[PDB]
């Protein structure tokens, strides 16, 4: 068995270079038919072969993107690489390094795969969302949380004590920002005798934001 | 390239059931070697990538015997027998045979459930927002099935798209349904220019749209 | 052009 795990910058601007490291265990690199290819998952959609290196150094590219890649690796240090230059907003993906060996080994296939590591391209700055309430047998209350940068904000109601009947729903870019938003159901008689709160937290920004939902 | 045609793209199914994803390509994938390398990946939700079949119908170490894989030259198959909660996710089908090495577009395993209508919630500006000088007018559109729906938002009767926003669930783990929101965004200037705002949603479950509105004045 | 299988 082995272990792959990939780390990055997480955010850079576009015409910079991205640089990527995996550090792997449970297997050497150097060994004949070892080798480690790089997948990448652009947005939240579909799958990209980008590169392989193999244990004798020979390396393959994504014809494409040849232009753009390197791969390396550094078996003293038990990491492989890759280099991406001149991104674009396109590179925008969760990367991952997986192991694909080739023979003598029996399985030629991509058999252990990294957990993966988001980059996104973007030139915004760190933002708090704003938060917006949203007022109207069961009542559906929301909230909208609006103009933040980077991912992920967490939502939950009621500090998490209402769980049943909420839709969280995934961000949007919206001018280079991001927008999501998030609906709850209550029964009619509860609200609004009784507060509802949506709590809000944007981890990059260091914010939270408790926002109760009133009347009108 | 080796383009990988996967069929379909989206398979609900209920528990039990057996599910057939079917992949093709642009051209044969065997190898100069004699061998095919054709390889069937599971992405659940939350996970990376996990290696099914590798080889065309060689089952990875730890794949159950319910999951097979078939086929030759350009037309594959994975057939997932006795389906349960763990197998749902994406299916990707892929060739390492040429370069650049290529996957299918993904095929997404899902749950089979009653016909449901969506529940519509629309929602005028916050006053704290119309303070800031931009107005977005929210509608909720929650817990129907199937996951297929079509939004249209109206103001004054005229159709807009510029402005919109639309963002859906992954199916709800609890009953089955999906949920979609719509946010028309605007200025305040140009939104208190108009009265009625409404979002109209078109879904299976009914001939006619299901319509909710408020005008700005109440 | 194939991937390198051996």
């Amino acid at each position: 068995q082995a272990t792959l795990k990939e780390s990055g910058p997480g955010i850079l601007q576009s015409s910079q270079t991205l640089s990527l490291t995996c550090s792997f265990s449970g297997f050497s690199l150097s060994t004949s038919g070892m080798g480690v290819s790089w997948i990448r998952q652009p947005s939240g959609k579909g799958l990209e072969w980008l590169a392989h290196i193999y244990w004798d150094d020979d390396k393959r590219y994504n014809p494409s993107l040849k232009s753009r890649l390197t791969i390396s690796k550094d078996t003293s240090r038990k990491q492989v690489f890759l280099k991406i230059t001149s991104v674009d907003p396109a590179d925008t993906a969760t990367y991952y390094c997986v192991r694909r060996p080739i023979t003598p080994v029996l399985v030629d296939a991509m058999d252990y795969w990294g957990q993966g590591t988001s980059v996104t391209v973007s030139s915004a700055k760190t933002t708090p969302p704003s938060v917006y309430p949203l007022a109207p047998s069961m009542v559906t209350l929301g909230c909208l949380v609006k103009g933040y940068f980077p991912e992920p904000v967490t939502v939950t109601w009621n500090s998490g004590s209402l769980s049943s009947g909420v839709h969280t729903f995934p961000a949007v870019l919206q001018s280079d920002l991001y927008t999501l938003s998030s609906s709850v159901t209550v029964p009619s008689s509860t609200w609004p005798s009784e507060t509802v709160t949506c709590n809000v937290a944007h981890p990059a920004s260091s914010t939270k934001v408790d926002k109760k939902i009133v009347p009108r | 390239d080796v383009l990988m045609t996967q069929t379909p793209l989206s398979l609900p199914v209920s528990l039990g059931d057996q599910a057939s994803i079917s992949c093709r390509s642009s051209q044969n994938i065997i190898h100069s070697n004699g061998n095919t390398y054709l390889e069937w990946y599971l992405q659940k939700p939350g996970q990376s990538p996990k290696l099914l079949i590798y080889k065309v119908s060689n089952r990875f170490s730890g794949v159950p015997d319910r999951f097979s894989g078939s086929g030759s030259g350009t037309d594959f198959t994975l057939k997932i027998k006795k389906v349960e909660a763990e197998d749902l996710g994406i299916y990707y089908c892929f060739q390492g045979s040429h370069v650049p090495l290529t996957f299918g577009a993904g095929t997404k395993l899902e749950l089979e459930r009653a016909d449901a209508a969506p529940t519509v919630s629309i929602f005028p500006p916050s006053s704290e927002q119309l303070t800031s000088g931009g107005a977005s007018v929210v509608c909720f559109l929650n817990n129907f099935y199937p996951k297929d729906i079509n939004v249209k938002w109206k103001i004054d009767g005229s159709e807009r798209q510029n402005g919109v926003l639309n963002s859906w669930t992954d199916q709800d783990s609890k009953d089955s349904t999906y949920s979609m929101s719509s946010t028309l965004t605007l200025t305040k200037d140009e939104y208190e220019r108009h009265n009625s705002y409404t979002c109209e949603a078109t879904h299976k479950t009914s001939t006619s749209p299901i319509v909710k509105s408020f005008n700005r004045n109440e | 052009a194939e991937f390198r299988h051996d």
